[PDB]
């Protein structure tokens, strides 16, 4: 009942590859977390990726590693560098063979980065992923002079609405305005212009640009606004014709109504 | 004797001298307002930036023992009553009923000891041992506590919510409302005389408690492995006629007899100083201090300074204690610990608490409280699956007749397996027979052959060879013949 | 394999599924479906999972693997409804602003705590959950909601970011008058009663035991009741003769009523062979339910419009309209 020599065993047990009888021995060193690990990885269908999990929990990393590379399990021996915390290894493996986890890998490296108060190199691996667009701004929070100028720098037209959607909950109705305008997000415009009362150039700007969803809601308030005509007519530019024939339905427009049901959902 | 000076270095406002009518008896400052009284009168100043402004001078029925500001409210505590009204009462669409209140209720035969006041609550312990909260925005009472003996002081956290009170008999408490359970103090002075709460933003549970001769710093852990209990971490000395006032990020301002303020540096937060100078056996205990302290991120950084392996591991153990995932997660990976690093991303998502209990107690390698958190948990089976991984086949036994029964027979021939490998043969005889079910049938005749080889040891051999007859596997011919030949 | 090499691995999974191919498409996709749930891209975790689903249910039409991959559908789409869901939880809960109202954060937490399983899936964490129903209800007006949310909260381990305003929240509920408003209690539609905001057996009623239909863009009880058909009754039996003029027991309808009923308040949800068709009667004919022709969702008809003018395509399953 020596827990050095189960251990010794176990270690022999992993040089022959032989696990049945080691799966009964790192439960008898005390090793329930090897033991778990080894359940686990039991699904896997493979010989060699199990022995290197047993070998793992039983310390010996490099044979680990090399029986992963005889594996040719290229994923499971990127999760291996990574929970290693070597994190240049793991990049290599991943922008070599796995190339579907490459951005995953560097999500992860990222948010290691970014653990570890190194804040600029956790920007740059966020952006050598699409992440960085979600990322940035949680990561920069409370950070808001150093989140508007990378907002600015980037120009990514998604950073610009989560500015703007900022501003406009922080009661910068202006600056608002001026990062939707940036943004391209005609429907936050129309909205906002609607809301101030000024009605006629939000019109305006869903007349030029033909933003669908601006034109529905500006015409949603025309609607709201007792005005039925010009609700009915932006409701057509939007291809709200549902609406638009119940708008007609309800104010007995019935050769407005025809127009709008001949070229309407069936 | 005339002068009060309000100060927030901290903030960086600049101390503010204010000039009283009458040498107060009592002195307290809230967030906008500063009330300083004596006998049965208070006048309250609102500490505007550039200069202050008392509004009134307010008339009380008995002797105000005490009186305790925030937000706008101010409770005075008076004839073991106390009266809850607003500072700036001014009538302008503002309901009679929320503008002043006395506690306790008049048909309560009951006095108030001592009181406090929050952001959020109107705290007061009774003569009766009674902890009522008493929630201002609301006006309604949100919490009753019996304590057994009465209250005699009681001292509420900055956030508003976790409480630690001494009775009568000197004890001093920590108390929850949230869990709404007190746990005791160890080492608790008999004459302390107050307690001050840490106000750093990130030493949750940190306080001291002083008395004439030390300070005592201690932390409550509300979430560890073991539950959540109080831990004595160091003392201090202090000098003569020193009465603390605040406390920040380990620095004490205390009140001196000249009515100047004085900083004073804890002994358990003494790291405050250069760590590069710092020798590793001075380091050492240093570590253990900031570990105790919970502050998991300088013992980070003095372990780096460290780089003593052993450094980091009682790091790691220390916050896989607290139930700190994430962190354990970090030193692991600095380590190298691959195993555990993913055995622990495996449970990163855990939401239950009994249950992430269990596996970070596992995971320190303390069997018996893994299973006594996971029986409390949502998944109890996975005890069972522990104590199967961890070959105890008895105790997979006797928790599977509760959680999984139909693992009752095959964990018992394991068992008997290991009865066979050990050589106890009776219990292996008993435990094959006891694992035999109706429908594996594989399973049914490896157990059969077990019976077989057993009765053939135990020395029924006709009962044993019958066996051996009626089972269709050459395999247990050939190793029954050696048996046989063992007894020859 | 062109497009794997280049790295458009979704272009990849398009590919593998256009041209002939079952088991590198699979494969490909639940690694998509991983990389999205470690990350926080929960909608696109579930329109992954959402054409996991419609895979498997497509190549089940082979009766070989019928039976054990009709379940891989409905565990696909369930999965693809309760990520979908969890997005806007997640996202409420990070992001300084609010982007939905808070009727539709309530309805979308209630949702996910009754239909969330007992081993919550990757990636839903839900102490989010909970607080975020805790917080709607307490704002909404449903006092008796908030009080269970803290008391399942007490029972979980609480991240060090809401520790302080959920060890809070479960003492200031205590003070409120301990009722739930009425304008939030669901109503079941076959036997018309009011049932508690929470449910023991899910989103299912009490009286009877019809499962809700709930909207699929702001989770909300439609005026839907399911019915099935008899035994003996085909599909196109019965479109034609619509188009004329405790112990669970379904409404089965017979083939008279039928042909009283009209195609105006139907719901057909044509699925594939593999899958009769599910019919669903409104009660209230007179508001309009509208389904993507592809998921079949079923979204309020105005909110269905300005979510496909908003996006260009349907908010479950991304088709160009
Ligand atoms: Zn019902
Ligand atoms: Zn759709």
């Amino acid at each position: 009942k020596s827990e050095a020599v189960w251990e010794n065993m176990a270690r022999m047990c992993v040089k022959t590859q032989r696990l049945d009888v080691a799966k009964v021995c790192l439960g008898n060193m005390g090793h329930a977390r090897g033991a778990r690990a080894l359940r686990e990885a039991e699904q896997e269908p493979e010989l060699e990726a199990r022995v290197a999990v047993l070998a793992t929990q039983l310390g010996m990393l490099e044979d680990a590693e090399q029986l992963y590379r005889k594996c040719k399990r290229h994923d499971l021996l990127n999760k291996f560098y990574q929970a290693a915390g070597r994190w240049q290894e793991a990049l290599q493996v991943a922008e070599h063979h796995d190339r579907v986890h490459l951005r995953s890998t560097y999500h992860r490296y990222a948010g290691h980065l970014e653990a570890s108060a190194d804040c600029s190199r956790a920007l740059s691996y966020y952006e050598k992923s699409d992440t960085h667009r979600f990322e940035v701004p949680r990561m920069l929070s409370e950070d808001l002079p150093s989140l508007e100028l990378y907002v600015n720098k980037m120009k990514d037209k998604t950073l610009w609405r989560w500015w703007a959607q900022y501003l406009e909950s922080q009661g910068e109705m202006d600056a608002a305005l001026h990062y939707y305008e940036l943004a391209r997000d005609h429907f936050s415009l129309v909205r906002i212009h609607c809301f101030q009362g000024n009605v006629q150039k939000a019109a305006q700007i869903a007349n030029e640009t033909g933003n669908l969803a601006a034109s529905y809601h500006l015409a949603r308030q025309y609607e709201s606004q007792e005005e039925v005509g010009q609700a009915v007519h932006f409701y057509t530019r939007a291809q709200a014709f549902k609406n638009a024939i119940r708008l007609c339905k309800e104010n007995g427009l019935d050769d407005q109504l025809m127009n709008l049901a001949l070229l309407s959902s069936p | 004797l005339l002068e009060v000076t309000v100060a927030n270095p901290v903030e960086g406002e600049l101390p503010i001298t204010v000039s009283v009518d009458v040498e107060p008896n009592f002195v307290a400052v809230g967030l906008y307002h500063l009330a300083v009284g004596m006998n049965n009168r208070a006048w309250f100043y609102v500490l505007g930036e550039n200069a202050v402004k008392k509004l009134k001078d307010m008339e009380y029925l008995g002797t105000v023992a005490s009186i305790c500001l925030h937000s706008d409210y101010a409770a005075a505590l008076f004839e073991g009553k106390v009266q809850l009204h607003l500072i700036e009462s001014e009538i302008l669409d503002a309901q009679e009923e929320r503008e002043t209140r006395l506690f306790p209720a008049v048909d309560d035969k009951c006095r108030i000891l001592c009181h406090a006041l929050t952001s959020d609550f109107l705290i007061y312990g009774t003569d009766t041992g009674v902890v009522q909260y008493f929630y201002i925005e609301d006006w309604q009472f949100v919490n009753d506590y019996r304590h057994p003996v009465s209250v005699k002081k009681i001292f509420p956290d900055p956030n508003g919510t976790r409480l630690v009170f001494i009775d009568e008999k000197s004890d001093g408490f920590v108390y929850c409302p949230v869990n709404d359970a007190t746990y005791e103090i160890p080492d608790f002075s008999p004459t302390i005389k107050g307690v001050l709460w840490e106000n750093w933003p990130m030493d949750k549970g940190v306080f001291i408690a002083y008395d004439d001769d030390k300070v005592y710093t201690y932390v409550f852990h509300k979430d560890t492995i073991q539950g959540a209990k109080v831990i004595l971490a160091g003392s201090t000395k202090v000098p003569f006629a020193h009465k603390p006032l605040l406390l920040y990020n380990g620095e004490l301002t205390c009140q001196t007899q000249s009515g100047k303020v004085n900083n004073i540096y804890l002994s358990t937060h003494g790291f405050l100083s250069n760590l590069k100078d710092t020798g590793p056996d001075e380091l050492r205990p240093m570590l253990a201090q900031n570990l105790m302290l919970k502050r998991f991120s300088d013992a980070w950084e003095m372990c780096r300074i460290l780089n003593d392996e052993a450094a980091w591991n009682e790091l790691a153990r220390a916050c896989l204690h607290h139930m700190e995932v994430e962190f354990a997660i970090r030193v692991y990976r600095r380590i190298g610990n691959v195993g555990i690093v993913m055995s622990l991303e495996q449970i990163k998502g855990i939401e239950d608490y009994n249950l992430l209990a269990g596996h970070l107690a596992m995971f320190t390698n303390d069997y018996n409280l893994a299973q006594d958190l996971y029986l409390a948990s949502s998944c109890p089976i996975a005890a069972l699956e522990m104590r199967r991984d961890l070959q105890h086949w008895d105790s997979a036994l006797q928790l599977a007749k509760h959680l999984a029964p139909d693992q009752i027979p095959f964990i018992s021939k394991e068992y008997a397996i290991q009865l066979e490998f050990a050589g106890d043969y009776v219990n292996a005889l008993a435990h094959y027979e006891k694992g035999i079910t109706g429908d594996n049938k594989e399973h049914d005749e490896a157990c059969l052959a077990g019976v077989a080889q057993m009765s053939i040891r135990m020395g029924d051999i006709r009962r044993g060879v019958n066996q051996a007859l009626k089972h269709p596997s050459r395999v247990l011919k050939r190793d029954c013949g050696a048996i046989l030949e063992n007894m020859k | 394999q062109w497009l794997a090499e280049n790295d458009r691995f979704e272009e990849a999974q398009k590919a593998f599924h256009k041209a002939g191919r079952q088991r590198e498409a699979v494969q490909v996709l639940e690694q998509l479906t991983n990389n999205a749930v470690a990350e926080s891209r929960f909608n696109d975790a579930a329109y992954y999972y959402w054409m996991l689903s419609m895979q498997c249910l497509d190549i089940a039409q082979d009766p070989a693997q019928k039976d054990t991959m009709l379940g891989k559908f409905y565990h696909f789409q369930r999965l693809a409804e309760l990520y979908h869901g969890y997005h806007a939880i997640h996202r409420h809960t990070e992001d300084p602003f609010s982007v939905h109202r808070p009727e539709t954060l309530f309805n979308i937490s209630r949702f996910l705590l009754h239909s969330l399983p007992k081993d919550t899936p990757s990636g839903i964490s839900k102490v989010k959950i909970l607080f975020t129903l805790a917080k709607q209800s307490k704002a909404l007006g449903a006092y008796r909601l908030a009080r269970h949310a803290y008391d399942k909260l007490r029972g979980l381990y609480i991240p060090a970011r809401f520790q302080k305003s959920i060890e809070l929240g479960t003492l200031t509920i205590r003070a409120k008058p301990f009722h739930d408003s009425e304008e939030l209690v669901p109503l079941c539609y076959r036997c018309s009663t009011n049932n508690p905001l929470l449910n023991n057996l899910g989103n299912v009623c009490i009286n009877c035991r019809q499962p809700f239909i709930f909207s699929a863009s702001s989770y909300d009880v439609l005026h839907l009741v399911e019915f099935y058909l008899e035994e003996g009754i085909t599909d196109e039996e019965a479109i034609s003769l619509i188009d004329l003029e405790s112990e669970f027991v379904p409404v089965v309808v017979s083939r008279l009523v039928l042909r009283s009923m009209s195609r105006r308040d139907v719901l057909i949800k044509r699925w594939p062979p593999p899958l009769r068709w599910q019919y669903f009667r409104s009660l209230l004919p007179d508001a309009s339910i509208t389904m993507c022709p592809s998921c079949f969702q079923m979204f309020h008809s105005e909110d269905y419009e300005l979510l496909v003018l908003q996006h260009g395509c349907c908010p479950y399953c991304r088709r160009c309209k």
